[PDB]
């Protein structure tokens, strides 16, 4: 049981910040790259592989 | 103490919460209906596909099925490049090294073999068989040509150095089976899904689990990172993916609807992270909205349990294979 | 890999002759297999070849009819057996393995020749002759009738090194793909005026340096370029 | 063609045109629907299920070649059409119901082969053999049939033009042993082996197991219950007719007193039905 | 096919893999694939010897190629792993009939087995071994200890009816048939039995399969 709960201590320390930050991150990456993506945006049949 | 130890981590996860992904995320508008269709089948495997996964270069692709072969095919031309016979075919996952010169697979029989694609007798040939996990092979992910790391039944994930054929090190601390692991962009850390319905990120260099994530309510089957690195997606056997975040350490977005009631064999993102794939067992593949909790297509191409999928890294195809014994390729 | 040859010799006109191919050390049966011939004028000529599974053959425009390539791939053997011969049939014939797949070298391994003994896409090498400076970069040139560039991005330029009584060399299979056990300091480039430099030139690599053509089935080598220390 | 014992036939003109027309339109249904699920409910075919849809295709020619009959009985035996037209049609009419007899004859030889040796006659690569069968089946049969196109024609009576099931007149005892002969080989063959294959299948399924517990399972019954009602149904769809039509061939070749030759006629023609109907049956009797 | 390696890739593709694949499929059709289950000294090892991660123990029998898998070595969770046997023949069960609380828990196991969802249309084959030990212990005590509902005679036969009766009845799908078994140490013909079993259920598939319900 001392494994578990040092475990659980060093797990406490993580400096979680701004969920709302946390959810603007993957809303910047989406929109960022959204051009980049062939499957949000679908290609022309002259440029694409299939 | 560990109850107490607990109450802090749930007040502190409640106490970073001040606004909601699918409050912020109403200022977008939707990618709308995602319309994709096959555009080539392989047809050369017997038995159910159980794994595949893709070459770096976006072309090949090694998909491993019950009868007992490792088959490589050319997604452009649906010739096939090479056909490994195993000598488990109760092979569950399956693997491309980054270069390309390298491939893997394990299952039941708790041995991850690895195969040399580029020799200089012209055949593919063994190379390595790594033993020490005492339940089944789960999952297997290659960090270069000479390290992999591999989950197993036994509630524990493994490092190992091909060339020595040694665990580096142990993973140790779920309580259910270990189903998948996913790899993160930079090979430092990686996520594993296990039967106790948790999910653990782990650390490589160190050894030692860093955060753990209690949100599903059954064992988790699939689990995926987000392209950027600091998220990822669960499947579950609870008709219900979620999107959890290692900075928020807790879930995020829950992506189910009342008519699923089946559980998820597969996730995926695409480049951008946009769409979320997965497959499930209403015998399709429900295309998911990342950023909201919307279904935004399905790939109803196969008659029967869909059981691997993945993206290409250019993003330009998706793969699905199932247990009609056929992948399909869809744009 | 080890490709070696026997039934070599003299040869009178309107006489026959066979020639058999060992092979050990490799996967005979999923390789299809190449005889090449070179005069003793230093030009190198193809003459036949048979697909994995003695599938699809080919002969040269020389020699059709009057030859015949076949194999057998339990015993591991490559046969040739040639009939009429002639006075242009007086030459030293390589047995050649070349594997066809995605990302494969073909024409990766050439075997040791025996010589015989009787009493489409042209290739320009008008560099003949060049005087080889030890611890200089050189560039040695080749010239085509017509583009290799296929429509799927291939362009089927193959570049062999013979050194002085030696087999070629597979120094690079497509254009700017480096092959299998040589050294880093070869380079292939161009489109069609194509280029192999070699950088940073050192000792043992002097020789006549081939250009070859895999586009169409008449098969095409170039000139002899050689560089002379 | 004038006979010197003239039949009386009023039932004929009411009765086979509403019982072909019910029997067309039944039929094209039913094989329209069956052809429907079997190529869009599913398309992964085994070695029965490419039986299923060759005898759908053929009951479904058989029932498209009926519109032509049903006119010319309901317009009193009058042809106002080319005689290439009915030669074809007759030639269609016969070869879908032969076609028909001998996909029946596959599927239960094909059932009989899955029951009485089941481990060899089912663990192996068996769908290109399947169709191998079909097209065989299809050329024998079209080959085999072929000689009707030759002998239907039109021939007038007094201002009576009538097209002939038969032969012309005047050639009837070559059709006569044509006829003779392709009874023979595609009816007798047929149903005695359909009889034999499913006697046996049922007696080798009646036959309980070791480790058993109870009666015999349901499926072993019901399995027993169908090869009864199928093997009934072919039989009084298909024995009367023939041996109606023996009959009548052989009687209007010896002839007798106009009361034997009008009784056989009437009973020929009231068991035509019933070989019509077969083919409309057939996607219910599958079905179930 | 439009460039001559690409022409010889594809002959490659269509000549020698597909041949090698369809040689394996021809040649992967012929064998039995037999789950094995049971309990610990239960004669599940004592029978795939006789008869002879994951134990795969193969055989020829009647130009059929047997293939048991025994998978009591798996320690983990039973119902990761059970979809991997879904195409199995059939299912071989082994029950020992001398002890009780092994008999309980072989009842319990049995109807785990039985209701699950991928074996719904999966016979069972149900070994009920060490008669021999059973009736010599039953010939001194009674099954009373065992089922505490037993009213029937305290005899070999009725009492081994009453259990072969008690393990049939967690069956609740009629497509499903059990093919009960009483055999020994001794006993040699159970791969005879196993041979009848199959070809019974091969029957079966055939029924099923060729749309004749
Ligand atoms: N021996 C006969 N005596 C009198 N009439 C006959 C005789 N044989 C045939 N017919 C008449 O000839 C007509 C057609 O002759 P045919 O044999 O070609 O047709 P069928 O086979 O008898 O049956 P259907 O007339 O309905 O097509 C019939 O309507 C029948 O009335």
């Amino acid at each position: 049981a001392r494994k578990l709960v040092e475990q659980l201590k060093m797990e406490a320390n993580i400096d979680r910040i701004k969920v709302s930050k946390a959810a603007a991150d993957l809303m910047a990456y989406c929109e960022a790259h959204a051009k980049e993506d062939p499957l949000l945006t679908p290609v022309p049949a002259s440029e694409n592989p299939f | 103490e560990a109850e107490q130890l607990k109450n802090q981590i749930r007040d502190a996860r409640k106490a970073c919460a001040d606004a909601t992904l699918s409050q912020i995320t109403n200022n977008i508008d939707p990618v709308g209906r995602i319309q994709m269709r096959t555009r080539r089948t392989l047809r050369g495997h017997l038995a159910k596909i159980y794994a595949m996964h893709w070459g770096t270069d976006s072309r090949l692709l090694v998909s491993a099925s019950q009868d007992g072969k490792l088959i490589i095919w050319d997604s452009y031309t649906t010739n096939k490049v090479h056909a490994i016979p195993l000598r488990s075919s109760w092979v569950m996952t399956c693997a491309y090294a980054p270069s390309g010169n390298y491939v893997a697979c394990g299952g039941l029989d708790n041995i991850c073999s690895i195969y040399n694609l580029k020799t200089r007798e012209g055949n593919v040939r063994v190379s390595r068989e790594l033993a020490g996990h005492t339940g089944y092979l789960s999952c297997c992910r290659f960090l270069d040509d000479n390290q992999i790391v591999t989950s197993s039944g036994d509630t524990t994930c493994a490092l190992w150095d091909i060339e020595t054929g040694q665990q580096t090190t142990t993973f140790t601390g779920h309580t259910g089976d270990v189903m998948s692991l996913s790899l993160a962009p930079d090979t430092r850390l990686f996520v594993s899904g296990a039967c106790d319905a948790s999910a653990k990120l782990w650390d490589v260099r160190e050894g030692m689990c860093r955060q753990t994530f209690t949100g599903h309510e059954s064992d988790i089957n699939a689990i995926c990172f987000f392209p950027n690195g600091n998220a990822f997606a669960t499947g579950s056997d609870d008709a219900t993916c979620r999107l959890f975040d290692l900075r928020a350490d807790q879930e995020l977005m829950t992506y189910s609807h009342d008519n699923i009631i089946c559980g998820i064999t597969s996730v995926s993102f695409s480049k951008s992270g946009r769409l979320l794939l997965a497959g499930y067992d209403d015998f399709n593949c429900n295309v998911w909205d990342a950023l909201k909790a919307d279904r935004a297509g399905v790939l109803a191409g196969h008659d029967n349990r869909v059981s691997c999928l993945g993206v290409t890294d250019d993003g330009m195809a998706v793969a699905t294979g199932s247990w009609d014994s056929f992948l399909k390729i869809w744009n | 890999v080890q490709l070696v040859e026997s039934g070599g010799g003299l040869v009178q006109p309107g006489g026959s002759r066979k020639l058999s191919c060992s092979a050990s050390g490799f996967a005979f049966s999923s390789f299809g297999m190449h005889w090449v011939r070179q005069a003793p004028e230093k030009g190198l000529e193809w003459v036949a070849y048979i697909s994995s599974g003695s599938g699809t053959i080919y002969y040269a425009d020389t020699v059709k009819g009057r030859f015949t390539i076949s194999r057998d791939d339990p015993k591991n053997t490559l046969f040739l057996q040639m009939t009429s011969l002639r006075s242009e049939d007086t030459a030293m014939y390589y047995c050649v393995r070349s594997i066809y797949y995605y990302g494969s070298s073909p024409f990766d391994f050439w075997g040791q020749g025996t010589t015989l003994t009787v009493s489409d896409i042209v290739m320009t090498q008008a560099t003949s002759s060049v005087p080889v400076t030890p611890g200089e970069s050189v560039s040695i040139s080749c010239r085509s009738s017509k583009s290799l560039l296929h429509s799927n991005g291939n362009t089927y330029l193959y570049w062999f090194l013979q050194r002085p009584g030696q087999s070629p060399q597979l120094l690079i299979y497509r254009m700017s793909n480096l092959a299998s056990g040589v050294p880093d300091r070869f380079s292939g480039s161009g489109s069609t005026a194509f280029t192999l430099t070699i950088s940073r030139l050192e000792a043992e690599d002097v020789g006549v340096y081939y250009c070859m053509q895999h586009l169409e089935y008449p098969l095409t080598f170039g000139a002899g370029t050689k560089l002379e220390l | 063609l004038g006979y010197r014992c003239r039949f009386n036939e009023d039932f004929k003109y009411v009765l086979l045109p509403v019982s072909y027309g019910v029997v067309c339109v039944l039929g094209l249904c039913l094989n329209a629907v069956a052809l429907y699920i079997f190529l869009c409910r599913l398309k992964t075919w085994n070695a029965s299920t490419t039986y299923m849809f060759h005898l759908a295709v053929s009951d479904a020619l058989y029932a498209a070649s009926l519109p032509l009959l049903v006119y010319y009985y309901a317009r009193g035996d009058h042809w106002p059409f080319s005689t290439v037209l009915c030669k074809l049609v007759r030639f269609l009419f016969y070869t879908n119901l032969y076609c028909s007899i001998l996909f029946l004859t596959c599927i239960s030889v094909h059932r009989c082969l899955g029951v009485l040796r089941p481990l060899r006659s089912l663990r192996w690569g068996r769908a290109r053999y399947a169709r191998r069968v079909a097209g065989a089946v299809w050329v024998l049969v079209l080959a085999c049939q072929a000689p009707v196109l030759y002998f239907v024609t039109t021939s007038a009576r007094g201002g009576r033009v009538t097209c002939h099931d038969t032969s012309a007149p005047e050639l009837f005892s070559r059709f006569v042993a044509y006829s003779s002969v392709m009874l023979g080989l595609l009816f007798a063959v047929p149903f005695a082996v359909i009889l034999v294959c499913y006697v046996l299948m049922a007696r080798r399924l009646l036959k309980p197991a070791y480790g058993t517990s109870g009666g015999l399972p349901r499926a072993k019954r019901k399995s027993v219950r169908t090869i009864a009602v199928v093997l009934a149904v072919f039989a009084l769809c298909f024995l009367p007719f023939h041996v109606t039509r023996t009959l009548y061939y052989s009687f209007r070749s010896l002839d007798l007193s106009c009361h034997t030759l009008n009784a056989i006629n009437m009973a020929y023609k009231v068991t035509r039905p019933l070989a019509s109907a077969n083919s409309c049956l057939n996607p219910v009797l599958y079905f179930l | 096919t439009l460039s001559a390696e690409d022409k010889a890739a594809v002959e490659r593709s269509k000549m020698g893999i597909e041949k090698n694949l369809k040689e394996d499929g021809i040649s992967a059709a012929k064998d039995v694939k037999l789950l094995l289950l049971g309990a610990d000294n239960s004669g599940k090892s004592t029978i795939v010897k006789q008869m002879k991660g994951i134990v795969e123990t193969h055989f020829t029998f009647k130009n059929l190629h047997f293939r048991l898998f025994d998978v009591g070595g798996q320690r983990s969770e039973r119902k990761k792993w059970i979809h991997c046997f879904e195409d199995v023949t059939a299912i071989i069960f082994c029950v020992d009939l001398s002890d009780y609380n092994r008999m309980h828990e072989s009842l319990m196991d049995f109807d785990s087995i039985c209701n699950n969802k991928f074996f719904i249309d999966t016979s069972i084959i149900l070994f009920l071994n060490k008669k021999d030990l059973f009736g010599e212990k039953i010939k001194k005590s009674p099954l009373t200890i065992c089922f505490p509902e037993y009213t029937g005679p305290n005899t070999y036969e009725d009492a081994a009816a009453y259990i072969q009766a008690q393990f049939e009845s967690k069956n609740r799908s009629p497509n499903k048939e059990i093919y009960c078994h009483m055999t020994c140490a001794t006993d040699t013909n159970n791969a005879q039995v196993i041979f009848d079993a199959v070809t019974d259920i091969i029957i079966a598939n055939n029924l099923r399969g060729c749309g004749l319900y």
